RNA sequence: UUAAUA
RNA sequence: GAUCGCUAUAAGAUGCACGAGAGCGAAAGCAUUUCACUCAACUGUGUCCAUUAAUCAAGAACGAAAGUUAGGGGAUCGAAGACGAUCAGAUACCGUCGUAGUCCUAACUAUAAACGAUGUCAACCAAGGAUUGGAUGAAAACCUUGUUCAGAACUUAAAGAGAAAUCUUGAGUUUAUGGACUUCAGGGGGAGUAUGGUCACAAGGCUGAAACUUAAAGGAAU
């Protein structure tokens, strides 16, 4: 670009628009989560992009389907991000 | 004079239609191995859909009617096949979208084996600005599965009879509008042609049913 | 040298297309580098649409169009005063 | 429609 | 009893309009819709290995059309050929007929203006608008928008390069000359010819000079 930006300390916003491994230092875009079960009170921890079918260690209310890129969690699924 | 030996017969179509004579039909006069009324049985008569039920909004096709029988200086006529008229098969065909077209093969519940080909056109939507209007090949084939399966039940469950009459009503065309549009934006549907590939077994009585 | 960038045809992405007809000559010619126009007129000159209304037989027919697609070679499209030669800096116009 | 050469 | 009109048939071939500076493929090439069998790529990934990579004499698969061999098919068109015109002549252009061929199967052939006339891999790189296939937010599959990855392209440049035309997803970063590798060229002819070798049933393909002759031949622009 003609006009140029720091390099060193780059924005919050434009990290985060970035591709995920052209950012300064490469970072994931994913991450682990819990899914409280529909059907009982336990978590089931697992991946974003999970790529099979999620189920509950408890029963199965099956809690998510794989499709390419990130897991379609049912509509009644809570979930909060594992830090 | 070549006309001196010619007769005109009355030309009848079944009841389904409001208009029940369509013209004249000339034959020459018999001879000593030659009954006009064995001659006049493959005659195949060609009339607008404009014509038959007196409403220009059906103009838009064409009907053909074959001879069963001569009753007494009347043809009786049965249904042969419809087909879209040329200029408004051309007149629907859009540049930038994407061209749908099947056949299906369909008996009938009274016997009557036909082939049904229907036309179909991804449109522009209300708000779109792209110019063009394309389907991936997956929707293509979603589509018509439907329009397949759809054409089939309505065609299957009635007789050829009655379902001609339906073809008048635009329930199909709709219906199938309505239930593509969850796949992808169509506006035109049409059922170009229809055929009658065996001939299923009629009776007089029940070509008598249907004239009068 | 090369007098056109695209040399001529629309191809880019690939390395063959089949072929066309000329509507004049019977020339092949490929599908791109064919000159495609359009055609929509009355089967029904100007002059002769009032004659046609006057004595009918329908309530109120609409004439009917006629649509067809004429596709020229660059030899029959130029004769034909379909498409001109242009400038030198004009040929880029692509409107 | 036909129109070769210096 | 033609051309013309309607209705019926059975093979051959073809696949309009949709059809695009759109998609796929190593290239040649690929277009009626259904079902199988495959294959490849893009995107997504807190999955695995840990240098396995790039380019490659010799060598090997695929290689348009024409052509060859043997069956089937033989509709349309049509090298050869036969007529009729035109012309001074016409063995041609125009018209009519028409054999091989055009089509399928098996096996050869291995050549094209096989072209982007631009080798393969890799890094950096000025402003855009649009499009094809994904991922990801917003706005209730389809469509309108933000970001980002991959693909075929397009426009602007007072800048870089070049003999100029023009190139900009390079033909830029080169007398301030060196990122890696392979192939090819040395004025024009003679000539891709002769001979020798080798492949093919054949046509031909691959390798391939010399004698002699000549001050130019050639490229872009006014």
């Amino acid at each position: 670009p003609l006009i140029e930006v720091d390099l060193l300390n780059p924005t919050a916003a434009s990290e985060a628009k970035a591709h995920k491994m052209k950012r300064l230092v490469p970072t994931p875009n994913s991450y682990f989560l819990e899914i409280k079960c529909p059907k009982c009170g336990a978590t089931t921890t697992t991946f974003s992009h999970a790529h099979r079918q999620i189920l509950c260690q408890k029963c199965g209310q099956p809690l998510g389907q794989p499709t390419g890129g990130k897991l379609k969690l049912t509509q009644q699924c809570k979930f909060r991000i594992k830090k | 004079e070549p006309f001196s030996k010619k007769e005109w017969y009355n030309v009848k179509v079944p009841k389904n239609f409001k208009r029940r004579t369509v013209g004249q039909i000339v034959v020459n006069k018999t001879a000593g191995t030659r009954i006009a009324s064995e001659q006049l049985k493959g005659r195949v008569v060609e009339v607008n859909l404009a014509d038959l039920m007196e409403n220009e909004k059906f103009g838009a096709y064409n009907y053909k009617f074959k001879c069963e029988d001569v009753n007494g200086k009347d043809c009786l006529m049965i249904f042969h096949g419809l087909k879209l008229t040329t200029d408004k098969l051309r007149s629907i065909v859009k540049k930038w979208c994407t061209l749908i077209e099947t056949s299906v093969d369909v008996k009938t519940t009274d016997g009557h084996l036909i082939r049904i080909f229907c036309i179909g056109f991804t449109s522009r939507k209300s708000n779109q600005i792209k110019k063009t209007s394309y389907a991936k090949s997956a929707q293509i084939k979603k589509i018509r599965k439907i329009m397949n399966n759809l054409i089939t039940k309505e065609a299957a469950s009635r007789e050829l009879t009655q379902f001609v009459d339906y073809l008048r009503e635009n329930k199909l065309p709709k219906e199938i509008v309505a239930k593509c549009s969850k796949v992808f934006s169509m506006d035109n549907v049409y059922i170009r042609k229809v055929k009658i590939l065996k001939a299923g077994k009629i009776d007089s009585l029940k070509l008598l049913d249907q004239h009068q | 040298t090369s007098k056109r960038r695209n040399n001529g045809r629309s191809k880019k992405g690939r390395g063959h297309t089949q072929n066309v007809r000329c509507s004049h000559c019977g020339r092949c010619v490929p599908k791109d580098k064919a000159i495609k126009r359009y055609q929509i007129k009355n089967i029904v000159e100007a002059a002769a649409v009032r004659d046609i209304s006057d004595n009918s037989a329908l309530t109120k027919y609409k004439l009917p169009k006629t649509y067809m697609k004429l596709e020229y070679c660059v030899s029959c499209g130029i004769h034909g005063r379909v498409v001109r030669v242009r400038s030198r800096t004009d040929r880029r116009n692509r409107l």
